[PDB]
């Protein structure tokens, strides 16, 4: 069994991310992306130990 | 006694419980009770608080609906462990645009 | 044709 | 590239922190590329990244080398798994005997201080502290090792271990990192107008793939872990500069040689194949079994099958056949029972391992291998080609020296012995000379002494009218002018 | 296990020592090579003598097996044409003696704490080989470190009185024999430290059931051995993974038998269709099928081949007289149709070139490690005589091992000591006096050739001293000794 | 042009290596899922499972040890010989491995190199 996620971001909020904080507004967003699968990773196996 | 591959060697549980471990001895002593240090219980810095009486490996369910914990085996091999995740394909990046706007 | 995880035999006591 | 409280690399951190303040102070700037040559894997980097939170942290690294690090595990795959093969093997192990050269009772690569220096003592305390780098190696007995793996993998790494309560001499033996685990990484710390053009520090932290979701084909005893930062001052590394097309994409000295090594294998597979296979006999049996369903129809087929297969086993633990007595049969006859006047039971034959080879490509291949892996023409007097090659030896130590080159440094400066800025300006040179062959050295200077020699006893009816005895000896013999005086004075003196 | 007690004795402490000492906090394992690793609990130790097996089994699992199929493997390469050959001569030019020579031993030519410990160490040195019987079994042992990788030998002490209860040597089983090594703890994510290992070895425990010939499968139980208790090495080749070591005739396990199956091919080939080859068939059309193979079996008795060879006089069974002009056969035909005819089939035409079994045989024998002089001074030769050298001072540890034991076990040297002599207590070993002489000579012809080359211009642009140094290859303190030996002579 | 040529040498060593064959057999007014079976019972059972292991010097499933012999069959269901197996052509040895060097000689030229080196 699968999962994943999309962000999508618009260009001109990278542009300004980058210009107002040094932030790319993509590879955070990757992150993010990626750490919430992650989490729910984590979650599930303690959830189903806790299940079973 | 159940699976006859090996004793409970972690354990998982709420702060609370993890709370009271590092505040008391685990070894054999007469009493023993003070200001919690044998085994972190800051989830900041690690889910993993350390190992009960140098045998369990002690980790805090930060997730806790109220106050509890499980305890169980996991030996050398991957079976028996009771429960595996078993990936086939992990954090594989998805890459575009919308081509009406090019939007990414 | 599904991949082989491995096999289990139930360990034996002393 | 921090991002945590390294309670081991801080020491080493320190120092590379203040380097970095140095740089931030630099002229090295208005350069759109970034000032590198070779090494770690660059990543584009704002000049402020004040949050610097794990999701960007993890893409902000793991963004260089992604793909970097598969193509870089498999490039080491590869590079081991020829290293491992026939004809291959054996190119680096002479490439590794000379670059590496031990001998009876003899020295072994040193550090040669012949420079100018504060003093005798601090050259004395250099050249101690260069025979512990090497200790701590064990380079004297499997420095060859070290080099091997080097040259195969094209890089190797050390981590070093600092006390770090009195760092002075603190300082403790390296151990080699594990290539396919270990990565290196740099930052481009800048962003202005239309793409920065400013002083890039690159802070240079070494990290790992860690390997724990990825098992290995077997073996896997140890993961390298995730959130690994560890700063360059930390680690002793040396590499060689062959680089694909782009990026950092870093070969081995075998790299050249993949293509023909693996054709050659299965040029070679594919002979072994076509000799062995069809060797034996190989014969279809067709029988007539018409007329019935196949329930039926396959008893007639087993009274030719099975009453004509030939039950020949080859032993081949003793040169015999199995059950074949008595000595020897003079015929392999076979018979048939026709149904009717119809020739539709029969057998036909099958085309052997015929040997028509004459395997002369592969020999071509192997010379051709022989070439991509720098073996010289002589292998499977002095030459042009045993020149080149000792040349390439030559070059290949030089790269592989910074392997001494790095903790000798940080040990002297770590030990108050040189300052930062004496060790640069003295150094410039800091040269280690590699041990060589004597069998061959002579050899070498035998025939250049023989040329001399026979150069000589020519000139001389002239050498008294023409040319000068001095002259003679400068240029035929090659002697300098105080070798001349020297070996004049000895020769007055023995005269006596 | 009280067995080991004194051994463990030397093993805790040293433990501790690594605890206490400062080379920590290392990502990596501190170590280039050697033993198969595991992580284990962090405490310093579990209860129990055996609490051990808890981590053993999973270290050794499928390392045990593997083992068992090489050391298997490297022994059936052994066993093959040439392959012995190659072996045996490597071993020979490994361990070398001749009449009345020395034989590898302890050479303390280089500074030592006290002359003392040096004639100690000599003195004792004797018993090493002893325990190995090495005079008698030298190349035997050496000839399994080359096959089979390694060596491992069981160290035995008294136990009651250490410093003299000093015994024979008892080489372990390989495939039975494992080395493993812990790491003894935990940290934030990643631990560094007191990563001591202990570096102890397993042991199978079972001398009843073999590949070939073996019976009585018991219950088992794998036991034992500290580092102490061990003399072992192992060439420095690990594979690409893990701590898979490779013998040196590993390489073989490609090469040896592409050929070794390709020359049965070409045996093969040729018997397999030598004899002549043709299918008889009687046409029993217009019979009942339980009485038309009657027709069939009895032409089969009338044209049947009852001429088998006789290999042991090379003559045809039974075929008198002398020799037929002819062999008559014949058939009638049920009509007049191409239907009854013989079928003869095709032979094994000799259509080689035979010659790739050449080119196959030298790869092989190339694969094995061997110089070229084998079926004056070159750089294959030289460069062959470095890899014994190597091979030398791999083995080498068989000795050096038991010998510093020996001495700290009886009080005799400071385990210090012996690791601030070495750096250098090399053992040194006889070499063939034979071609040690034709190199030598060698040497001397060219250097002398040279000097003679030199001559109308050592007393004129070269001096004496410098010839002698430079030409001939003399120090300054050879060249002063042999000068005041002319000295002498000339009185 | 070179490497070109080279990959045709290699291609042509290897490709056709190994023993090739098909089998035939007349399966007309058969249900395709029952003519599959007169297909099957020759495919599937006179297949030859030995392989050499490319990766060591050992053939997989040989045991036996080697046949001095290989028996197969094809069985004949109609009154005529009309099944059988036929070989393709294998990796036959042509060369005259010369082009490669001429072209490989023009080419060092071409890299502005002497002609002593080799």
């Amino acid at each position: 069994k699968s999962r994943q996620l999309k962000a999508a971001y618009s260009i001109e909020l990278a542009q300004d991310l980058r210009a107002v904080h040094g932030m790319d507004a993509d590879a955070e967003l990757s992150g993010i992306l990626a750490t919430e699968i992650m989490l729910e990773i984590n979650r599930e196996v303690v959830d189903w130990i806790n299940y079973s | 006694r159940q699976t006859g591959r090996g004793e409970g060697n972690f354990i998982i549980a709420s702060r609370n419980v993890v709370n009271v471990l590092a505040s008391v001895d685990t070894g054999i002593s007469y009493a023993a009770q003070g200001l919690a240090t044998g085994f972190s219980t800051d989830t900041t810095k690690s889910v993993f608080a350390g190992v009960l009486g140098g045998k369990y490996r002690v980790y805090i369910d930060q997730y806790a609906k109220q106050d509890y914990f499980t305890v169980g085996y996991k030996g050398p091999n991957e079976m028996d462990a009771g429960i595996y995740y078993a990936p086939y394909v992990a954090l594989t990046p998805l890459r575009g645009s919308d081509p009406k706007n090019f939007q990414p | 044709g599904p991949a082989v995880m491995g096999m289990v035999r139930r360990a034996i006591p002393n | 590239m921090k991002f945590n409280v390294l309670s081991l690399f801080a020491p080493w951190a320190k120092m590379d922190e203040r380097n970095f303040k140095d740089q931030e102070k630099e002229d090295l700037v208005s350069i759109t590329a970034p000032k590198l040559d070779d090494g770690a894997r660059e990543f584009e980097v704002s000049s402020n990244e004040a949050a610097s939170p794990y999701n960007a942290a993890f893409q902000t690294i793991f963004g260089s080398y992604e793909p970097g690090m598969k193509t870089t595990r498999e490039l080491i795959d590869t590079y081991r798994n020829l290293m491992n093969n026939y004809e291959v093997d054996n190119a680096v192990s002479e490439i590794v005997s000379d670059a590496i050269v031990y001998e009876d009772d003899t020295e072994v690569v040193a550090l040669n201080l012949d420079k100018s220096k504060f003093s005798p003592k601090i050259k004395n305390m250099m050249l101690d502290e260069f025979s512990d780098v090497l200790n701590h190696l064990s380079f004297q007995r499997k420095g060859s090792d070290h080099f091997r793996r080097w040259y195969v993998d094209s890089r190797i790494f050390f981590h070093k271990i600092i006390d770090p309560k009195r760092p002075k001499e603190g300082i403790k033996e390296l151990r080699r990192l594990d290539p396919r685990q270990v990565q290196y990484v740099r930052e481009i710390i800048t962003e202005t107008e239309a793409g920065t053009k400013i002083v890039k520090g690159y802070k240079e932290y070494f990290i790992y793939d860690t390997a724990h979701e990825s098992y290995a084909c077997d073996g896997r005893m140890y993961e390298a872990g995730t959130k690994i930062k560890i700063p360059k001052a930390a680690v002793v590394y040396a590499h060689s500069g062959l680089v694909d097309c782009c990026g950092k994409n870093i070969i081995g000295y075998l790299h050249r040689a993949v293509k023909p090594a693996n054709q050659l294998k299965l040029l070679e597979d594919a002979v072994v194949i076509y000799r062995i296979t069809r060797a034996p006999d190989r014969r279809v049996w067709y029988v007539d079994t018409g007329n019935m369903p196949a329930r039926k129809a396959a008893e007639h087929m087993q009274h030719v099958m099975n009453t004509m297969k030939n039950r020949v086993v080859y032993d081949a633990s003793t040169g015999k056949i199995k059950n074949q007595q008595h000595n020897m049969s003079m015929t392999e006859d076979y018979w048939l029972q026709r149904r009717d006047g119809k020739a539709v039971t029969e057998v036909d034959t099958l085309p052997g391992a015929d040997n028509t080879g004459n395997m002369e490509d592969i020999r071509w291949f192997r010379q051709a291998l022989y070439m991509a892996l720098r073996v010289p023409l002589s292998r499977i007097s002095i030459t042009r080609d045993e020149l080149t090659f000792a040349k390439f030896i030559r070059e290949l130590q030089h790269k592989f020296e910074e392997v001494f080159l790095d903790p000798l440094k940080t040990n002297l400066l770590l030990k108050g012995i040189i300052t930062e800025d004496e060790w640069n300006d003295e150094i410039n040179n800091i040269k280690i000379e590699f041990h060589r062959d004597s069998y061959f050295a002579e050899l070498k200077e035998a025939e250049i002494l023989e040329r001399r020699i026979n150069m000589l006893t020519m000139a001389e009816p002239f050498i008294g009218k023409y040319i000068s005895h001095r002259t003679a000896m400068k240029d035929i013999l090659q002697m300098t002018d105080e070798e001349i005086e020297q070996e004049a004075k000895q020769i007055e003196e023995e005269s006596k």
